[PDB]
RNA sequence: UUGUAUAUAGUUAAAAAUUAAUAUUAGUACGCAAGGAUUCAUU
RNA sequence: AAUUAUUAUUAUAAAUAUUAUUUUAAAAAUAUAAAAAUAAAUUAUAAC
């Protein structure tokens, strides 16, 4: 009748692993090369030197006081930025 | 039309024609009950005469439709007759051909061919996102 | 809805027919009798309710438990037939 | 939620769209919009009958057999539109199609609408019902120099209504038979309707 | 034809000055059943954290849209109808 | 302006105009269907006669209808006639339908499951070639003196091709209300259906017993105590159905035995 | 029932047709609209005493019976009181609340198997017998001599000893294949009239006759 | 019933004629007067009292059955007061005159109890629809 | 009064408004009405020794704590059928018939229970003595049926092959008792031949 | 934001809600023959 | 109870009798009574 959603949701326990990894390794250093090299092509309007300072600051404020997955969430968002060709920062 | 009374002008021939986009399934094999103002009763007075499809409804000799509306007591039998008499020939060209610019045939497969490619990326997002993580996990299980 | 010793049946609530609501004699489904059926389950209204849609009567709970048990097994007789003819 | 649950228990779904792309439509519309109108015929005359449609369903055959006699063109060349009995009016406002036919009007005349200028009302109703006359598709209205008169749809109508009002006075007397043995007590060439 | 539209998705657009409102939602009423000037749709449109049932007069220049009928299976309309009631009932500040 | 000059909540009048507008608070039932049950004054409705409740309004309407299906006439009072001629046709728009649900649509309404058959038997063969307005509504020149209520004489129209009242006459009633009523003298030995008498002979023969006579007389005692004037004393009360009196009706009694 | 209204054209059964009902030729290209087939309501079939005992007769010859043999056996009779495979599904829903049929499925297989309940099997033999008490006697050629039965009177005891199913390979079709020649010679007509019982419920009354079609 | 958390009826704590199709509640075919051993008519008489308990004792539905003139106490030959009887050695013994309370007479009517007829005596015992979980109506 | 007034009278209404006093009738509005109207007589509570028979058995299976509300749970578990004529109060009639006649005394620890069986645990031993080994005997007497219920098929394993070879016995005649009125004479003889073409070679 | 003063007027418009006229003609049904058509086919 | 009136005068016995009194074709106030909102039966409502 309705409880089909119960049949659905209990069927969407779906423990395909996916905990955001919380990168505690050089993986952070990868993007901070890929970013400043993928940005260095695009920063026509916005400042090239303001943009480095904020990627620094985001790589401490998110490392300092956040959780595990939300750091694997931020890092995944670093991946999805240049995948989105940028964070629209033109 | 339904709300039309008595005669059928040469205009609402258009209103019948314009509205053939929103009826793509319809064909000369469609059941007569799909006809403007061909309600429940009139159909049963039609079926009693072995008349089923829009196509046969165009064959009536102005005397079946007359003895229908004036002897079988089925009303508005003239505003339905002129309807099948109107869309049969643009529907008859649906028996032989579908859309002419629909199709865009080289396009219609490239829309279909990618929908597999597309709806197989979410299912794989359930996989590609985690197996890429499983590695980013196993890449560090060793470093310590 | 109306059940006695032999078989069962489905009725309704024609507002003129009230003195039959509780105990209407009926030809039993089984071999033969003019059995005096009783009233078991409500099964909703005949006419609509003023400015209330058709679902406001509601058959009953156990009446849902009835057709889902009396008929119920369309998976047990999908043989020779489905909802079509 | 006035839509009852189980309105559509199991639905195949008839598309009701025609290419869900919003751009292909409005172009498939052009044909059926700018395309050719696909059902219309042009009425030649009106055949006004006195009795109602249950008094003609057996005598409505010879009228074809008698207007084909008159137009010379054989039978099975004429398409008589189905009978349309007008409303049993009480107010009797004129102009519409569900209206009865007065003895005088725009096309009812024996080409005598000067009656409208020289009279102060209309003659009473002649035909309670009516019936149209069609032919295989051709032109509409023209004056010809080879028929000694007009020769078109309207002419095939005008040069029939003039002949018909010759029998109301008292070689083809089909227009005289059409009065007595068949039923026609009114003839009128309508206005050529229009669409967008 | 009432059964046909219910549950079918809507694209919208809606003009407006800052930018057009691009919003996707399910149809639920179809007030007129043909091309008359009445129109009306009553979509549900579930934009974001906000739910917003609304009406489209279906003749407006700047209020344009489009309906599609593939995922508009009536058995999807029933769920959308439940999704709103929950959002409706459980937003009463009670 | 954009809102109608009158909002949703305002009662127009009786005999008012249409005054069309957009509104979204109507259609309680399957309106316009052979049993709409709507009752009011604005034209799209049936005239709401004086009943004690909407339910009791239906009960009146039901038993007014299943007396038009036994005796194809009726003498109703006031606003029951318009709302019966309207309902008399609904039954006949429902007779021609004949689908497996109509008889279950009409078995719910009538207080009688027999008349439904008679309704579905005669009316197709009888009202086949009549479009609409099947029932006549003649207003009688009399009036119920009790309450000045104009009595109308509703009846069904086509009764020559009918089956059970093919030649009956309704100038005045029968001799004692339990006899086959007067017939048009041209058709004396006309064969009525063989079953619409089995529900009559079975019935017209309960007013023939001595116990009914002891009801007919007792009923007077009930009335003079109940204050109804002009009721002669239960002492000198002629019996309704006697033995010798019946022979006059035993005259045309040589049909099957 | 028609040629191709609800089931595509070519679905005709050699069963008891209804009286007065012509085979109304539906043209070939005809189709419903999926939203017209929405309601799809049909005529209710007679599930009464005549079909039931008949339904049991073929279930009594075959105490277990499977899906297709449920209808594939009704073709093997002199008189049939079915019109469709849905008229077979209809009475079965009745015969369950009659306690006459509790059919199940065998776990080793995956088909559903008929079985007259043992809470009623001893008595339904009379019901199949009260059909049978004159089912043999009314036969015509039986009662025309003795050498037709006497050319077989001894086989019934010697069949089921050493040639039991040996005859059953023929006792199904060949003895019934002539009924197919006879089905084209004498169907039954499900003449019906609707009515209402004094409770008010709608129902029909079916006057079953054999059609002398020849 | 295990109605989820005390969700039973509010005002009477019980409704009238809750749907009894789950258990047909039919009189037996083999039967006996619990105290006098007399066969009992099926369903068209009131001359037998059904005692349909949660448990089941006497015939096949096994709610007790007496004849209307067979309910009396056995050793003390009286109506049973308050309708709380006591089956002593397979005989319903009047509660008092059974329990060693050797009474000599009741007050109201000494040879016909106030029993009901046709299961009416025990109409406040279970047999609602939610006795067993009965969720098959709701699942998938 | 809306339910009564609204034209189309519902189904609940017709059952609710009924307060008649005929047999098998609405009990609520027979109870609800006047005390001069109700013949809703006293609830026949069974205090049978049978109600003792489903008493001394259970406690020696579970004689712990709180046996006065979930004791009926045992009655809702141990179910050939319960015990309480009225689960509500007959299960509360269970202790008083047990407390009297010197059968059961209570047990109180954080709550009240039915434990300790009051020194009658000997008559609980020879109660269960009249249980399993009484249930053991009767379930095999129907196995005497079920030692021949196997034969019930086996006695008609041949007969269902026999009396379905009798089901043709008449039809074979009637197959041709109607052929008479259609006259094949070739499909007629062979349909009698192909049956007797192997009938006499059988045995 | 200009006049005037170190800060800024002063004017006009757009937006936050419904518009009103007394008296010269035949009368004891429903001002609907009612299910919004001034008879949609005849009975 | 002034009555052919708000009424089962009920000490008792009871349970499938259709067991025999309720006008009216309009409109407001009022009177009873009534779909929607700031886990429960409630509201107020001077709203259809």
């Amino acid at each position: 009748n309705r409880r089909r959603m119960e049949l659905e949701q209990q069927r969407i326990e779906s423990s395909q692993h996916l905990p955001p990894i919380e990168p505690t390794a050089e993986q952070a250093c990868h993007l901070y090369r890929r970013l400043l090299k993928e940005g260095y092509k695009t920063l026509v309007v916005t400042d090239k030197d303001f943009y480095r300072r904020k990627v620094r600051y985001e790589l401490e404020v998110t490392s300092r006081q956040t959780s595990s997955r939300v750091r694997g969430i931020m890092f995944e968002k670093g991946h999805w930025m240049l995948e989105n060709k940028l964070g629209g920062i033109i | 039309g339904i709300a039309t009374s008595g005669r059928v002008t040469n205009e609402d021939r258009r209103w019948w024609l314009v509205h053939l986009e929103c009826a793509p399934d319809v064909t000369p094999g469609t059941f007569v009950s799909w006809l403007d103002c061909c309600g429940t009763h009139t159909t049963k007075k039609l079926i009693e005469r072995n008349i089923w499809t829009i196509e046969q409804v165009a064959e009536l000799d102005s005397d079946r439709v007359d003895e229908l509306k004036y002897k079988e007591g089925c009303l508005k039998m003239d505003v339905v007759w002129e309807h099948a008499r109107t869309i049969i020939t643009p529907l008859k060209q649906r028996e032989v051909s579908g859309g002419v610019e629909s199709q865009l045939q080289s396009r219609i497969l490239e829309l279909r061919k990618k929908r597999e490619l597309e709806r197989q990326r979410e299912l794989l997002a359930r996989e590609r996102a985690t197996v890429s993580d499983k590695r980013e996990e196993t890449l560090r299980r060793l470093r310590e | 809805n109306a059940c006695h010793v032999p078989g069962d049946q489905i009725f309704l609530v024609s507002n003129s027919f009230t003195r039959r609501l509780l105990t209407r004699t009926d030809h039993c489904p089984k071999c033969d009798r003019l059995s005096t059926f009783r009233f078991m389950s409500v099964s909703g209204m005949v006419g609509r309710m003023p400015y209330k849609p058709v679902d406001t009567p509601g058959p009953s709970y156990a009446t849902l438990y009835w057709r889902k048990q009396r008929s119920g097994k369309i998976a047990s007789q999908p043989l020779n037939e489905v909802c079509n003819k | 939620w006035p839509y009852p649950e189980n309105l559509v228990p199991e639905g195949a779904t008839t598309p009701f769209q025609s290419s869900p792309v919003p751009s292909v439509r409005e172009r498939i519309i052009r044909e059926y919009a700018l395309g050719p109108l696909f059902g219309s015929r042009t009425p030649c005359c009106v055949l006004g009958f006195a009795g109602t449609a249950r008094d003609v369903a057996a005598c409505k055959r010879d009228v074809r057999r008698w207007v084909a006699r008159a137009l010379g063109k054989s039978e099975a060349d004429v398409e008589l539109g189905a009978l349309v009995q007008a409303k049993e009016m009480l107010l009797h406002r004129s102009g519409t199609d569900e209206s009865p036919r007065l003895g005088d009007g725009p096309g009812s005349r024996p080409d005598a609408e000067q009656r409208r200028v020289t009279r102060y009302a209309r003659l009473p109703v002649q035909a309670r019902t009516l019936l149209e006359v069609y032919l295989p598709g051709e032109e509409h209205g023209e004056v010809d120099a080879a028929a000694d008169a007009d020769a078109t749809i309207l002419a095939h109508g005008y040069f029939l209504q003039e002949q018909l009002h010759r029998h109301m006075t008292t070689v083809k007397s089909s227009v005289a038979a059409l009065h007595d043995v068949c039923g026609v007590i009114y003839c009128e060439v309508p206005v050529l309707d229009e669409s967008d | 034809t009432k059964e046909q539209i219910i549950g079918s998705p809507i694209t919208c657009n809606f003009e407006y000055n800052p930018r057009p409102v691009r919003l996707i939602g399910t149809v639920m009423d179809a007030h007129t059943e043909e091309t008359s000037i009445k129109g009306g749709l009553k979509v549900y449109a579930r934009s974001e954290e906000a739910n917003m049932m609304l009406w489209i007069p279906a003749g407006n220049p700047k209020l344009k849209y489009e309906v599609t009928a593939a995922k508009g299976s009536f058995e999807h309309y029933l769920d959308e109808r439940s999704k709103w009631d929950e959002a409706w009932l459980t937003g009463r500040a009670r | 302006g954009r809102p109608p000059p009158v909002m949703g909540h305002a009662k127009r009048m009786r005999f008012a105009g249409v005054d069309d507008n957009p509104s979204v608070t109507h259609k309680p039932w399957d309106t316009s269907e052979p049993l709409m049950a709507d009752y009011g004054w604005e034209r799209g409705k049936l005239p709401k006669f004086r009943a004690r409740s909407p339910f009791h309004r239906q009960q009146i309407a039901r038993r007014m209808v299943t007396e038009l299906i036994r005796k194809d006439y009726v003498i109703v009072g006031g606003a029951r006639a318009p709302a019966l001629r309207i309902l008399a046709d609904h039954v006949v728009e429902l007779a021609k339908a004949g689908d497996t649900d109509s008889r279950q649509q009409l078995a719910y309404f009538l207080h009688d499951p027999l008349m439904v058959d008679k309704a579905f038997d005669e009316y197709p063969r009888r009202f086949r070639d009549m479009n609409a307005k099947y029932a006549m509504m003649t207003r009688l020149k009399g009036r119920r003196r009790s309450d000045n209520v104009a009595m109308y004489f509703v009846e069904y129209k086509n009764r020559d091709m009918s089956d059970n009242h093919k030649g009956e006459d309704y100038t005045a009633g029968p001799e004692r209300f339990f006899l086959p009523p007067r017939i048009i003298e041209t058709e004396k030995g006309i064969q009525r259906p063989p079953h619409m008498q089995m529900a009559f002979d079975r019935w017209a023969s309960k007013f023939k017993t001595e116990e009914f006579h002891h009801w007919w007389r007792l009923r007077h005692a009930k009335l003079r105590y109940w204050g109804v004037r002009n009721v002669p004393h239960p002492s000198d009360v002629d019996p309704l159905w006697t033995e010798k009196e019946e022979e006059e009706w035993h005259n045309e009694m040589l049909a099957n035995t | 029932f028609q040629a191709g209204v609800h089931t595509p054209h070519g679905s005709r059964y050699n069963a008891a047709r209804m009286k007065n009902w012509p085979v109304q030729e539906v043209p070939q290209n005809f189709n419903f609209t999926n939203e017209q087939r929405f309601k799809a309501k049909a005529v209710p079939r007679d599930t009464g005493k005549i079909p039931r005992d008949f339904l049991l007769s073929v279930l009594y010859r075959n105490q277990p019976c499977e899906v297709a043999s449920l209808w594939e056996h009704c073709l093997h009779d002199p008189q049939i009181v079915l019109d469709s495979k849905r008229h077979l599904r209809e009475v079965l829903q009745q015969a369950r609340a009659e306690g006459f049929v509790s059919f199940e499925k065998d776990a080793v297989t995956d088909r559903w198997v008929c079985h007259l309940t043992r809470e009623r099997f001893e008595e339904v033999r009379a019901l199949v017998g009260a059909r049978a008490e004159a089912q043999d006697l009314y036969s015509g050629l039986r009662g025309a001599s003795a050498t037709e039965t006497s050319a077989y009177s001894e086989s019934f005891r010697e069949m089921n000893e050493d040639t039991k199913r040996e005859h059953f390979r023929l006792l199904s079709e060949q003895v019934a294949d002539t009924t197919t020649h006879l089905r084209k010679f004498q169907r039954m007509e499900m003449d019906y009239l609707p009515y209402t019982d004094l409770n008010g419920k709608v129902n029909f009354m079916w006057w079953y006759e054999m059609s002398d079609t020849r | 019933t295990a109605v989820p958390h005390e969700e039973a009826r509010s005002r009477p704590h019980f409704p009238a004629y809750t749907e009894d199709v789950d258990q047909p509640m039919v009189v037996p075919d083999g039967v006996c007067c619990f105290n006098c051993d007399k066969p009992i008519d099926g369903d068209d008489i009131n001359s037998y009292v059904w005692v349909p308990s949660g448990n089941a004792r006497v015939p096949t539905t096994q709610g007790y059955f007496f004849h209307v003139k067979c309910f009396k106490c056995w050793n003390c030959k009286y109506r049973i007061i308050h309708n709380q009887f006591y089956s002593k050695d397979s005989r319903a013994w009047c509660l008092s005159c059974a329990l060693g309370r050797d009474i000599r007479v009741p007050t109201r009517r000494w040879h016909t109890s106030y029993v009901n007829t046709h299961r009416t005596g025990s109409r406040l015992t279970g047999q609602f629809f939610p006795r067993h979980r009965h969720q098959m109506e709701f699942l998938f | 009064a809306a339910a009564a007034a609204a034209a189309a009278a519902a189904a609940a209404a017709a059952a609710a408004a009924a307060a008649a006093a005929a047999a098998a009738a609405a009990a609520a509005a027979a109870a609800a009405a006047a005390a001069a109207a109700a013949a809703a007589a006293a609830a026949a509570a069974a205090a049978a020794a049978a109600a003792a028979a489903a008493a001394a058995a259970a406690a020696a299976a579970a004689a712990a704590a709180a046996a006065a509300a979930a004791a009926a749970a045992a009655a809702a578990a141990a179910a050939a059928a319960a015990a309480a004529a009225a689960a509500a109060a007959a299960a509360a009639a269970a202790a008083a018939a047990a407390a009297a006649a010197a059968a059961a005394a209570a047990a109180a620890a954080a709550a009240a229970a039915a434990a300790a069986a009051a020194a009658a645990a000997a008559a609980a031993a020879a109660a269960a003595a009249a249980a399993a080994a009484a249930a053991a005997a009767a379930a095999a007497a129907a196995a005497a049926a079920a030692a021949a219920a196997a034969a019930a098929a086996a006695a008609a394993a041949a007969a269902a092959a026999a009396a379905a070879a009798a089901a043709a016995a008449a039809a074979a005649a009637a197959a041709a008792a109607a052929a008479a009125a259609a006259a094949a004479a070739a499909a007629a003889a062979a349909a009698a031949a192909a049956a007797a073409a192997a009938a006499a070679a059988a045995a």
